[PDB]
C-alpha cells in the first residue's frame, strides 16, 4: 500500500483513511505499543530510601 | 411596444428582509464533504 493512491486502496478493498501502523498476524490487526523505559547511557542518581545506600548513580 | 424597467417594476404591487446567516464570524467557519480523491 505504500504511496499507493486512494482509488487503487479503494480497489484493494482498503480504507484510504485506515491509518496503517499495525500487522496482520493470522489476520488479526496486530498494534506494537510503545513501551517506555529509562533511558540507556545516562547517569541517573536516585536516592533509594529503605536501603544502605544514601545515593545510588545508576547507569 | 414599449417596456421601460422602470415600468416593469410598477406592474408588480409588492415584491421588493435580513442576510445574518453570512456573517463573518472568527469563532465560526464552514464545513467539508465526502469527495473521492484527496491526500
Amino acid at each position: 500500500l505504500n504511496g499507493l493512491t486512494d482509488r487503487d486502496l479503494c480497489e484493494l478493498n482498503e480504507c484510504p483513511l485506515d491509518p496503517g501502523g499495525y500487522f496482520i498476524i493470522n489476520g488479526s490487526e496486530k498494534v506494537l505499543i510503545a513501551q517506555e523505559k529509562m533511558a540507556t547511557n545516562t547517569v541517573y542518581v536516585f536516592a533509594k530510601k529503605d536501603s544502605k545506600y544514601a545515593y545510588t548513580g545508576e547507569c | 411596444v414599449l417596456l421601460d424597467p422602470a415600468d416593469e417594476k410598477l406592474l408588480e404591487e409588492e415584491i421588493q428582509r435580513s442576510q445574518q446567516h453570512a456573517k463573518v464570524v472568527p469563532w465560526m467557519r464552514k464545513t467539508e464533504y465526502i469527495s473521492t480523491e484527496f491526500n
